[PDB]
RNA sequence: CCGGCGCGCG
């Protein structure tokens, strides 16, 4: 499930949700591609 | 025969605005390639453009 | 082949040596030189083979890469087969080394089986000796057919296509025409066969500072071709940044990119890397559509050696390589001095070693083309080992010379160049510009004029020479896919003439350029004229626009102006319309209204000509079973009226024309004899009313399957049933 | 069975020293060259032609400056291509020619000075 | 005067 897989990733693979400081273009690409193509 | 149509290198007429239009398309392709490298567009968006 | 173009026969040469090296030992799990000379094997129809000690005879490969069996030159061609199925990394190439060693596997389980291998195997073919170009390109073919290989019906539609792994290994232009399209390949100029049966091409490595990299030229098998970013552009670009982030087109992972120079691993720098020999002899090929490049390569292989040969004013620089690797010219095997020269021999002496080199004088090819050699050196000239001594047929000064430089205009002339017809001048006829010697063989006093009319030149087998001047119906072509049939020959006073008063030799239709899209012929004709006036020859590598935009235009226009200025011929370069000039009608003396592109291109004469295609038949011999007229010009046979021709006659409603060609012109034995008699007396031909021998033949065959087929006539008068004899 | 393609032999500084010290009957021509030098290709072909010309009447040798740099500097070599024409008579003095001199110039030097 | 194989032209 997507609660134990994340814990396993953290413990065994060093995963951490580090903050990605994005440019306005990358932020717009992430926020706008979630809706659709055109 | 009397008129004697022929064909030279000069007669092959490119329209005057080809250099203008090719340069604009090159400028747009250069800009999108940089922003694709930035991660601002994805591969399909670059391929379509 | 790291720094020069490799020998075109190096693949055959290396393969045979490998077979002698390890193939003989690997199969036997001691050879003596052949007693017969190579010339003697073909002269009296033997096989050039060496003895193995007495196990058998092993055929020997000539330095040109061809074997001799029963006095017949033979070539062993390479095969492609399965090692993304169409990826070249999943293929292997079997050379003569694999084919000769494999037959040794069958031989040991010699003389007879090797004799039957060259005679019967599809991959063993008779060497084409039409011209020096055909001798070398035959040995570099790649085939998917042959034993263990796919048939044309078996061929998949995804095969026959261009795969990106072919770049630098298989020429994307050269292919066979017809059902075998895309299945007969051709090796590239710089291609090489690796140790794993894969094809390799050389690429220049760009590597970081901290690396020795003694040799930066390394060959890629197609398996490792994918994982390199290979660029074909140049580094002549600078902006306010620095050179490393300038972008160039590149290849990576079967697709084309545009990345910075700092991300490029390898560079494609050889000019002839991606093409075969045929496509590498086309000047200004980058201005011709690739469709005509395939046909141009085929046409160059049909060129007839002319009785007198001359070099092309405009070339690519590969003519010298073709001449050297064809074996047609005489190449010195020892340094020394020239002491004696004549038609029959050349005497060379060096380091207390004096050799005598015989010269070929009017010999016959497999394609009825003459071979001849003339000295290229004088007495008292110092010679290095490997330098030319004499010039062969279709070879001048150590270069391939398949055609002539003639004055040419591109204009319509009264419909005599309609579609693809060519109008020529009488000067090409009485000047012997396009005269070729042709020799047949037939299995009579020497020097007699037999009456196929010709002069008997050699008796052993009778050889008859035929001097063939250019004629109406002959085929001529340029090196840009521009073919044409000669339809009219005019006196020199009738041809259009230039502002210097010189009449042109050929007139070409200008309408053939736009539809065919071969602009390279316009470039070559203009530069050929400039070179003739400037006493210059040009050898230009393809894709010259890599230096600058319109590089070919700058070269042709500037050389045209140099010829115009130096020779004081203002019509040669016209500022108003460069390359074109106003010419005059030879019949009226009045100028043609528009300027005409003129020049001196290189035009070839092809084997396809009249005197080998005109056929006529009245009657004669018929087949034994079908009783129909024979098939073939050589057998004096008739023309077939196929089912599509029968449909046309039925569409016209000509029911009596159809019956003529169905009964008493083909197989009605009784009615064929009466037609022969009535026409000589002119006494009306009656209807056959009986069945032709093809229907009676079918009835008997159906009888052999226990089936009876009877033809009955029911009278419309008294309803009596009549059984027709069949 | 197969003749060699090149008649000009490459010698070391010690081998050339022994050749000059030893008795000589024919003129000795010493070439100083480097494979990275562009003009040395044309000189190489010219000297091959000259060696073909003088079968046994002259000796043509070549010294690579990438292996005998100090030896070349000692012999007063200021650049490439550089040729040294050494007469068989020890009394006479050798001639050093600098540049891509013509083949006829080499023939004249050998005939009228060695 | 029979068939296979190879190469071509339109």
């Amino acid at each position: 499930t997507e609660d134990e897989a994340r814990r396993r990733n953290w413990i065994e693979r060093g995963w951490a949700p580090w903050e990605e400081i994005l440019t306005p273009e990358a932020d717009f690409a992430r926020k706008s591609l979630n809706e659709g193509e055109e | 025969t009397a008129t004697s149509i022929s064909l030279g290198i000069d007669d092959l007429l490119t329209i005057p605005s080809k250099g203008w239009l090719v340069q604009d398309a090159e400028q747009q392709s250069l800009i999108l390639e940089k922003h694709h490298h930035y991660g601002n567009v994805h591969a399909v968006e670059k391929l379509r453009q | 082949g790291t720094s020069t173009i490799p020998g075109f026969n190096q693949i055959q040469f290396e393969g045979f040596y490998r077979f002698i090296d390890q193939g003989l030992i690997e199969e036997l799990s001691q050879l003596v030189e052949p007693l017969i000379k190579e010339r003697d094997a073909v002269y009296e129809s033997l096989t050039y083979s060496s003895e193995l000690y007495f196990i058998g005879n092993i055929p020997l490969m000539n330095s040109l890469g061809t074997f001799i069996v029963n006095g017949i030159y033979r070539v062993v061609i390479n095969q492609i087969l399965q090692s993304d199925m169409n990826h070249l990394k999943n293929k292997r190439i079997r050379s003569v080394a694999d084919l000769l060693q494999d037959q040794l596997g069958l031989a040991l389980a010699l003389t007879t089986t090797y004799e039957s291998f060259f005679g019967l195997h599809p991959l063993s073919q008779v060497l084409d000796r039409t011209n020096p170009l055909t001798q070398i390109v035959h040995g570099r073919k790649l085939s998917y057919l042959g034993p263990g290989g796919l048939t044309g019906r078996t061929a998949n539609f995804r095969i026959r296509d261009i795969h990106p792994s072919h770049y630098g290994r298989i020429c994307p232009i050269d292919t066979s025409e017809g059902i075998n399209v895309g299945l007969i390949g051709s090796l590239s100029i710089h291609a090489r066969i690796g140790d794993w049966g894969s094809l390799e091409s050389p690429f220049y490595e760009l590597v970081e500072k901290s690396k020795k990299a003694q040799i930066r030229m390394l060959f890629l098998s197609p398996s490792q071709d994918e994982y390199y970013m290979i660029a074909a552009g140049n580094s002549l670009a600078l902006n306010r940044g620095i050179q490393e982030e300038q972008v160039v087109p590149a290849r990576y992972r079967q697709e084309f990119l545009t990345i910075a120079w700092e991300e490029v691993h390898l560079r494609s720098i050889f000019p002839f890397q991606y093409f075969s020999i045929g496509a590498s002899l086309i000047p200004f090929i980058e201005h011709n559509d690739a469709n005509r490049a395939l046909m141009s390569s085929n046409m160059q292989r049909q060129a007839v050696p002319l009785s007198r040969s001359e070099k092309c004013i405009v070339g690519t620089g590969l003519e010298r390589q073709v001449a050297l690797d064809s074996g047609v010219p005489a190449i010195a095997e020892h340094e020394g001095k020239i002491l004696y020269t004549d038609t029959e021999k050349i005497i060379l002496s060096g380091n207390e070693n004096t050799l005598s080199i015989p010269l070929i004088m009017y010999q016959r090819s497999n394609k009825n083309t003459c071979m001849h050699q003339k000295p290229q050196v004088r007495r008292g000239k110092c010679i290095k080992k490997g330098q030319i001594l004499a010039d062969g047929a279709a070879t001048v000064g150590g270069e391939l010379a398949l055609g002539k430089n003639v004055l040419v205009a591109y204009m319509p002339w009264e419909g005599y160049n309609f579609e693809d017809a060519v109008l020529i001048s009488e000067c090409l006829v009485y000047g012997d510009i396009y005269t070729s010697f042709h020799i047949r063989k037939y299995e009579v006093m020497l020097g007699s004029w037999v009456e196929g009319r010709g002069r008997v030149i050699d008796v052993r087998r009778v050889y008859i020479s035929q001097k063939r001047e250019i004629k109406v119906g002959d085929k001529v072509a340029g090196r840009h896919g521009n073919k044409g049939i000669i339809s009219k020959i005019l006196p020199r006073q009738d041809m259009p003439y230039l502002q210097d008063g010189r009449p042109v030799d050929m007139v070409f239709n200008p309408l053939g350029v736009p539809s065919r899209m071969n602009v390279g012929q316009i470039f070559e004709c203009s530069l050929g004229l400039a070179g003739s006036l400037l006493d210059r020859h040009y050898r230009i590598a393809p894709f010259d626009e890599r230096y600058e935009q319109e590089a070919s235009r700058k070269l042709v226009f500037s050389e045209l102006y140099e010829a115009s200025k130096q020779t004081a011929n203002p019509w040669v370069f016209e500022p108003e319309y460069p390359g074109k000039s106003r010419i005059f009608d030879g019949r009226t003396g009045d100028p043609f209204e528009q300027p005409v592109i003129i020049g001196k291109p290189y035009i070839l004469k092809l084997i396809h000509q009249v005197d080998d295609k005109i056929h006529g038949r009245s009657s004669g011999h018929y087949a034994l079973v079908t009783q129909q007229p024979l098939r073939g010009r050589s057998k004096q046979g008739g023309q077939r009226v196929g089912e599509m021709e029968v449909w046309a006659l039925e569409g016209f409603g000509v029911a009596h024309i159809l019956q003529e060609m169905l009964t008493y012109k083909s197989d009605h034995i009784r009615a064929r004899q009466e037609v022969l008699g009535t026409t000589i007396i002119g006494g009306t031909i009656p209807k056959p009313e009986d069945a032709p021998e093809s229907f009676r033949l079918l009835v008997r065959e159906l009888r052999s399957l226990a089936l009876e087929l009877n033809h009955f006539l029911v009278s419309e008068k008294n309803f009596q049933i009549n059984r027709k004899e069949v | 069975f197969v003749r060699e393609d090149y008649l000009v032999r490459k010698l070391s500084a010690q081998e050339l020293q022994d050749l000059v010290k030893g008795e000589r009957k024919v003129p000795l021509i010493v070439d100083f060259y480097a494979t990275w030098c562009g003009p040395c290709i044309l000189m190489a072909q010219e000297l091959e032609m000259l060696a073909v010309e003088y079968e046994s009447n002259a000796m043509i040798v070549k010294v690579d400056t990438d292996d005998e740099y100090e030896f070349a500097r000692d012999m007063q070599v200021r650049g490439l291509p550089t040729l040294f024409f050494i007469s068989p008579d020890p009394s006479k003095d050798a001639i050093r020619t600098e540049g891509l001199i013509p083949l006829q110039m080499m023939r004249d030097i050998i005939d009228n000075d060695m």
